[PDB]
């Protein structure tokens, strides 16, 4: 049944699966929720963070999405990116 | 390692941003919980040998094969190393509770533990039952009101029990 | 060796400077409060023998395992040496209070005392407690607040002379620690 | 006279400089007798050396060497002789040397005495014949007298896992006690009192791991414990 | 990270111990200081572009050769002035990160480690950045324990360049 | 190493005593001096590169035989070690300021430093001159009331100056 | 490691044969161009800091996202590690130019470097661009006659350009 | 390592049993022929140098491609390493003869040895020929009747032959 | 270390001599007392904890200043070092009983033990009466016939009491 008491955190329920199912005012991991976005310093097309800036590897390590026991841990084997491009001539020639 | 205030700094630097007033105001909501977070790790540290041995006693009453001759906790050395494992996991969940997030637990304790137990022949699904029995011994202790002023610390109880859940799905 | 006036000169001879007027204001108040310093040494020397027989008796009543067979105040030869090990501390402090500088107990008393004491097996934590009691008796005679003996001075304030002599006793404890 | 055979190096973190002035929380706590420690602080050097050579699970009372400890407290042996004396100790030969072959014992003692991983597989092959022809006492002396030991740790520092975390990251390389346990997949089988090699998660009819939903009244329990004074 | 929280965990974990009151008091001293240390970060962020374009102009006043001399290392072009005000904002942003964390964590990882090797290679003189930090140290306008917190991280940056 | 609170505890255990109320009330006076003590240590650690560099530059001005060809400070490697040795001593004096006693200055800095300098040929009297020039450079900074509440802290600057004299007579 | 002469002996020992007359005369050809090979490595190591700091400056102007926030050469330490690895690659290339073969460059510079860069998230195709920028900054300087007697050493320059190409293709 | 006596104990401890009376009686039969077991390792040890050097000499007469150029036993270091591999294996067979079981032979000599020879490029089938040449050389010595009372050792000699045979199939 | 056998051998190599027949006889006499010697060492070993812990309890009862606060065995660090020292003397005496001459006791236990206790502050005359109590507790415990065939065993307990007397004089 539902989670009702403080005693249920140690006996019956484990952890919310999404941010909508989380405790009011906190994340799905139990921490306080921060507004996720700050003030961009140094607006500039060539310098400064932009749409073509690369993704720091320490953003997935900070939120813990690099451990296989994490909710947001991505497995890259069964995705559409792992599929062979059928518009390549060496793929349609080998498969034909 | 990261604490909960250094996680938001690392998310903001990987984008070259300042911190807005909405983000600062959410970090001073984390400071105001500061004395209730310190009471929770004090109740876990002060009762730390009754968390471990009451929940190991419970583990062999309902799985008595682990201490029968031929089991994994059968000898005095493998019994002592079994209680060492539970004090180790309880140590790092206690570290992740003052830090505010589980990164010191993730790479110093849980990183490579599931693969360690497979090379030893230790039942990793029974280590998860050991962590789950320390989970509610520690939660029933943190809901206990003795020695504390009056007020609300129920979002912190739900947070402490989530580090015990992360430690228990990482070992099965 | 170096009193309050010799301390000024050796720091001006480091710079080869003349001792002018801005550095003589610490020495014009050394002389202006000169009768209070002589009234402060006189309150220590006049009851120094009582100050020692109370300090090492007060050390023994707190640590009664010093006079047990195997303790360091066991025999009569060992207790007689302790009764002057702490009478020579009070002597070199009253030289330092008289001269207004610590360069006589740090050059004739405190140098190499910690090596001497652990060669003999003297417990230093009890040697500091004997010195610590004498520091409490010393400030209770500079200021006229001793319980069993009041002395006859003029009226005024000596809280700078009371804290100077309490800083001379603290470097004795900092030397054998 | 049979020199050691040549192996190739590999790229590792410790072969290359970190720029790292003012280190942080992942700096790994030099334990040295060059800082003149007292009796309470030489206990911490001894526990750190037990943790490094043995596991944390082999710091039992029956494992501790009380006479090797008292020769360190009197300045008779150095920390390089304490570390050598723990490897040639009777608990280390019984719990670690007897349940490994010569190739996995080299990589335990490289990881724990030199503080770094092996370069390649041929480095295990190169050192495992120092054990078989001269013994453990000859192998640990030619390993502590390399320039890799005398430059990093000297003769008065406890070893540590050199350069485990890159300075920007929060997740670093695996610790050497979790990476290499006491015995491995060989000697596991039935040679170390084992059975069945795996286990499904424990089933139960009271589920114990239910996920709270979006309307559950335990997600609002704050303020349920306590309200304002009344004004 | 040189937070007071992660220094306490690392102190307990060096000897394989639970967190006693030795380490909970280090965490408690962070929370008592975090009030003044977070109003300083809010006021430095709000005056960011005022302090950045002011401190850039103070370097061009004291070092006017940096706007005249030709070469890639100087602010004598439109790109060299964009990269110069980029670097003032880098030093300002790391100060505010240290104020919301407590302790000189972000400045050591992101700014100080490797800075001496960079300033030698690209011929960037560290006396320019000292002058830029001395401007912010005098013009942030804060007072009390809020300026006492802020200046402790401006001064920590000057000691690394000096 | 010891602080001032454990110095009075190591002396009470050696006689098997509880601390008396006078020793407790003398320790609680040291606690309320605590904010003024952290101001002095903050004032030194934030000017640390200018304490070292100015008092070095003032030392080779009045003693030009140190940096003349053949001098002890003449080459880049020997000039770098003279600046390291000035920074080490100022570091361990500021360590003994927050502690309250000089047990950390004695063992891990000053024990064996006259013996080390005599082995190398360093003029130990010139080192005592450089230590007394960092003393009055930082006694003058702790007497500066910029950004502090104006109260009285003359008893801790007389304490900080004593740790500089302790290090200066220990190398000659 | 092997040089060029010891590489020839290693072929001849494995067949158990003495060296032939043509293998001797091919070795005396490498002796004849020894002063032109020593003159190249002198030209490269004398400008070694300028090869690195100018090939980096051209890389961050061509790929500007490497110094933007989030880029892989963004912080003081990540910027100083890029200049470190370019200096390491250029150092072992200079070693392989006096030896005559790439045995030292393969063994103790390139072994495992591709897998190191994948684990860090470092773009290996961008490291190859910076090595090719160091290639033609060194080849253009090795072809400069200011200080050398006039002559043709273009076979040696086509050998130096192959060590740079070897390190460029074994890093992505 | 285990001997024949502790092999029975370690198997009995995994069942939680005392030893049965037919297990003690099978152990006391080992003690009855203990003098004849010691005479076997007395003959093998005393001629151990001649077992290695005579069977190695016969290995290269019949496999002359091992010591031709390119062969695995062609150099001074590769040939002396072939001699010490035979002396290592002959040493660990005699450790398995006084113990009674092949637990020191398997754990300390034969574990992971087939994969080591595959990494080195050593022909593993020829190492088995050298072990079999040492097998009959020491069986011929074990059946010598010089300096012994005449009796039947034929079950002990057939056990020594099984230790060399186990070493020869564990290496290819 | 030497036993009674290799002591006589080592005195003959210095002269370059064989052993005389009167020394083979005196070495064969102590073989015939072999079983009587092993019975003594087995008695002292089997009661090793009760020899020590009774002699220590009888030591602090008559010298109560060793454990009252400020004494040399007052703290559990120092008290466990005292009990450790008493069973180092007992352990090295029974090594000398097995060998036959005090060479292992004289070298690695007694040489420098007087200088060690002098340099620490430990009363050496109190370690003598701690050794004398273990002599009378273990020559009375090697003089009872429970378990041993009654012959005569008095020439060897005069030797065992001679090793305790050697240890008690070399601590002062
Ligand atoms: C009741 C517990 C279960 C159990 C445990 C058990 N574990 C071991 C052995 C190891 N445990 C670890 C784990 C860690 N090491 C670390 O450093 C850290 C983080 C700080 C962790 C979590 C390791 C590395 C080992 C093996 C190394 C060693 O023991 O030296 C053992 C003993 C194995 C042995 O036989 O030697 C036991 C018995 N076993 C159970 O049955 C319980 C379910
Ligand atoms: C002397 C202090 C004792 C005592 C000693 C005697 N023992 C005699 C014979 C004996 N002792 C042993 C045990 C010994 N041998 C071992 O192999 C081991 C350990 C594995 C031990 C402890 C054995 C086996 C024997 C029998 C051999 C023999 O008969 O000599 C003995 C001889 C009898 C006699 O002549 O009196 C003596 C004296 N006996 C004592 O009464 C005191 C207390
Ligand atoms: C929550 C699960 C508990 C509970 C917690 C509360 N604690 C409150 C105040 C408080 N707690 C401490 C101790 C803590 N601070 C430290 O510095 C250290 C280490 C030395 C520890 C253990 C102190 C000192 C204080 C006083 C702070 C104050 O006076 O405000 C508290 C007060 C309410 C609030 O702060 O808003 C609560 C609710 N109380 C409970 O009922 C549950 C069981
Ligand atoms: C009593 C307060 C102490 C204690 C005192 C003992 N001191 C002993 C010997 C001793 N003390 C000194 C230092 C003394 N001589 C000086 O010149 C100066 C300063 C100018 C001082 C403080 C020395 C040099 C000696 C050596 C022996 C001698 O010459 O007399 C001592 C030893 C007596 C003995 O061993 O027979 C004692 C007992 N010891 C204590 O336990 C309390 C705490
Ligand atoms: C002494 C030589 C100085 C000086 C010291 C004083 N500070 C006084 C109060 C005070 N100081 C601080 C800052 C300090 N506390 C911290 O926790 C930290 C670091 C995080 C620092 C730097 C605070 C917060 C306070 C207020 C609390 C209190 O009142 O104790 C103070 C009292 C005023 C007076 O009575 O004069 C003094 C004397 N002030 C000086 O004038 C000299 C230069
Ligand atoms: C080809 C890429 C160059 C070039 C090379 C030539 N160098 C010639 C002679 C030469 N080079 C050096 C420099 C070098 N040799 C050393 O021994 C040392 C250091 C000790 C260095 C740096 C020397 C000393 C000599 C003198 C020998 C001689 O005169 O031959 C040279 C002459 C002919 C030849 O050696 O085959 C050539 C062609 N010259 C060029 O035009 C391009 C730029
Ligand atoms: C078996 C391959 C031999 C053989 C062996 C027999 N030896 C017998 C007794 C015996 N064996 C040894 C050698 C060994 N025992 C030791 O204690 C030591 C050194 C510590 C060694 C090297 C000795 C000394 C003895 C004498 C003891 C005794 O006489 O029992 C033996 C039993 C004797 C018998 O049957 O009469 C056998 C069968 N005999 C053979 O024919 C093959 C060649
Ligand atoms: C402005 C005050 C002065 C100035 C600036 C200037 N800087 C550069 C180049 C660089 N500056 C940095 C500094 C940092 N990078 C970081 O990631 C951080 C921490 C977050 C710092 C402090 C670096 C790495 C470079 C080189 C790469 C880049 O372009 O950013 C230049 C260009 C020099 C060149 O050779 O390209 C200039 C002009 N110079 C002045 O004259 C002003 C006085
Ligand atoms: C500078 C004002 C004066 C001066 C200094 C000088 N010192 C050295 C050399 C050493 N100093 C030390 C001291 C320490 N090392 C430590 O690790 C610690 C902390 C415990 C201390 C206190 C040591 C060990 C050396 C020798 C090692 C080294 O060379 O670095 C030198 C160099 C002497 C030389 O010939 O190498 C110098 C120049 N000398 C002066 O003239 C100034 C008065
Ligand atoms: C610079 C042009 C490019 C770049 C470089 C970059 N590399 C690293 C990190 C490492 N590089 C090494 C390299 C070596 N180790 C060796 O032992 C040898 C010789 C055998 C080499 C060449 C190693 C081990 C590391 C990791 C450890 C460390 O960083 O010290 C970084 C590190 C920062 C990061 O988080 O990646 C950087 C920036 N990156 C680029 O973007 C350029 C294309
Ligand atoms: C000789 C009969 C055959 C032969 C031998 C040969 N062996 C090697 C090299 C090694 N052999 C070992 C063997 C062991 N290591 C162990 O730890 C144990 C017990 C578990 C054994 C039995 C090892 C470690 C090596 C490598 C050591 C080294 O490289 O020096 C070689 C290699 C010589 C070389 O330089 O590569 C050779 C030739 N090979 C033959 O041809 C004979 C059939
Ligand atoms: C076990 C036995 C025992 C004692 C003997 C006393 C010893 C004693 N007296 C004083 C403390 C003092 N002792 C004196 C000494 C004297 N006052 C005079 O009038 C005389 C001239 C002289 C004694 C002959 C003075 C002046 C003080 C301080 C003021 C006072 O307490 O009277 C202190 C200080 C407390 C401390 O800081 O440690 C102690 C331990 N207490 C004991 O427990």
């Amino acid at each position: 049944d539902k989670a009702r008491s403080r005693s249920d955190w140690g006996n019956r329920n484990v952890l919310p699966a999404s941010e909508g199912d989380a405790v009011l005012g906190r994340t799905a991991k139990g921490a306080v929720a921060v507004p996720e976005f700050g003030i961009p310093q140094l607006d500039d097309p060539v310098l400064g963070f932009g749409p073509d800036s690369m993704v720091d590897p320490r953003i997935a390590e900070a939120d813990g999405a690099v451990w296989r026991w994490d909710a947001g841990f991505v497995d890259e084997s069964m995705t559409l990116a792992s599929c062979a491009d059928i518009s390549d001539e060496a793929v349609a020639d080998e498969a034909f | 390692m990261l604490d909960a205030f250094a996680k938001v700094v690392a998310q903001a630097d990987a984008r070259g941003e300042f911190l807005s007033n909405t983000q600062i105001d959410a970090l001073s909501k984390m400071v105001k919980e500061g004395n209730q977070r310190l009471d929770i790790v004090n109740k876990v540290t002060s009762n730390a040998s009754a968390i471990v041995t009451n929940s190991a006693r419970a583990l062999f009453a309902e799985q008595p094969q682990l201490i029968q001759p031929g089991g994994n906790a059968y000898t005095s050395r493998r019994m002592a190393a079994c209680l060492r494992d539970m004090e180790i996991v309880l140590r790092y969940v206690s570290y992740a509770m003052i830090a505010g997030d589980s990164s010191v637990l993730d790479d110093r304790c849980l990183n490579g533990l599931r693969e360690t137990y497979q090379a030893l022949g230790t039942p990793g699904s029974s280590v998860a039952v050991a962590i789950q029995k320390m989970k509610d011994a520690s939660v029933a202790l943190a809901n206990d009101t003795t020695g504390t002023p009056i007020g609300d610390c129920s979002s912190l109880v739900a947070e402490l029990a989530g580090y015990f859940d992360r430690a228990a799905v990482s070992v099965v | 060796m170096l009193d309050a006036f010799s301390r000024v000169v050796v720091n001006s001879d480091a710079k080869a400077a003349y001792v002018g007027g801005s550095d003589l204001q610490a020495l014009k108040s050394f002389i202006a409060d000169g009768n209070k310093r002589l009234d402060a040494v006189n309150s220590i020397v006049s009851n120094a023998s009582c100050m020692v027989s109370d300090a090492v008796s007060g050390m023994i009543c707190e640590n009664p395992g010093l006079i047990s067979p195997g303790g360091n105040c066991y025999t009569n030869r060992r207790m007689a040496a302790c009764l002057r090990d702490g009478e020579i501390i009070l002597r070199y402090v009253s030289y330092a209070l008289l001269a207004g500088d610590a360069s006589v107990l740090e050059d004739r008393c405190l140098n190499g005392l910690k090596e001497t004491y652990i060669a003999l097996g003297v417990p230093t934590n009890s040697s500091i407690r004997a010195v610590s009691i004498m520091k409490a008796q010393a400030v209770a005679f500079i200021t006229n607040t001793a319980t069993e003996r009041k002395m006859s001075f003029a009226a005024g304030d000596c809280t700078s002379l009371a804290s100077e002599v309490a800083s001379y006793f603290d470097r004795v404890g900092a030397a054998i620690s | 006279s049979i020199p050691i055979l040549k192996y190739s190096l590999s790229t590792q973190n410790q072969r290359v400089e970190s720029f790292e002035v003012n280190p942080g929380d992942e700096q790994y706590r030099i334990y040295s007798t060059d800082s003149l420690p007292s009796s309470s602080e030489v206990d911490q050097i001894i526990w750190a050396a037990y943790r490094q050579i043995f596991s944390e699970h082999q710091i039992l009372k029956s494992t501790k060497q009380p006479f090797l400890e008292s020769q360190l407290r009197f300045n008779q042996i150095s920390i390089k002789d304490f570390i050598k004396g723990l490897v040639l100790s009777a608990p280390f030969r019984d719990l670690n040397y007897n349940v490994n072959n010569n190739y996995r014992f080299v990589e335990i003692c490289v990881q724990r005495v030199l503080g770094r991983d092996i370069y390649n597989e041929r480095e295990k092959i190169a050192w495992s014949i120092i054990i078989a022809t001269q013994g453990l006492e000859g192998f640990i002396d030619t390993l502590l007298n390399t320039q890799e030991y005398l430059s990093n740790f000297g003769d008065s520092i406890v070893p540590f896992q050199r350069r485990r975390i890159i300075p920007q990251r929060s997740k670093g390389e695996m610790p050497f006690n979790l990476k290499t346990p006491r015995y491995g997949i060989e000697f596991r089988s039935k040679l170390a009192a084992t059975q069945f090699s795996w286990a499904s998660p424990i089933r139960r009819f009271r589920p114990q791991e239910q996920q709270p939903k979006a309307g559950d009244p335990a997600l609002f329990l704050n303020m349920v414990q306590e309200m304002g004074p009344g004004l | 990270m040189k937070t007071p929280i992660t220094e306490a965990i690392a102190t307990a974990d060096n000897q394989g111990r639970f967190l006693s009151n030795t380490e909970l008091q280090a965490v408690n001293g962070r929370y008592q200081r975090a009030t003044a240390s977070l109003t300083a970060a809010k006021a430095l962020t709000g005056s960011a572009q005022r302090l950045i374009t002011g401190a850039a102009q103070a370097v061009y006043n004291k070092f006017p050769y940096t706007t005249q001399m030709p070469g890639p290392a100087y602010a004598s072009s439109a790109i060299g002035k964009a990269k110069c005000a980029r670097d003032i904002g880098y030093y300002l942003r790391m100060v505010t990160y240290c104020l919301v964390v407590g302790g000189t964590g972000p400045m050591d990882e992101y700014l100080v480690a490797g800075l001496e090797e960079i300033n030698r290679s690209f011929d960037l003189s560290p006396s320019w950045y000292i002058e830029a930090l001395q401007y912010i140290k005098n013009s942030h306008g804060l007072s009390g324990q809020v300026a006492n917190e802020a200046n402790a991280y401006i001064d920590y940056a000057i000691n690394t360049l000096s």
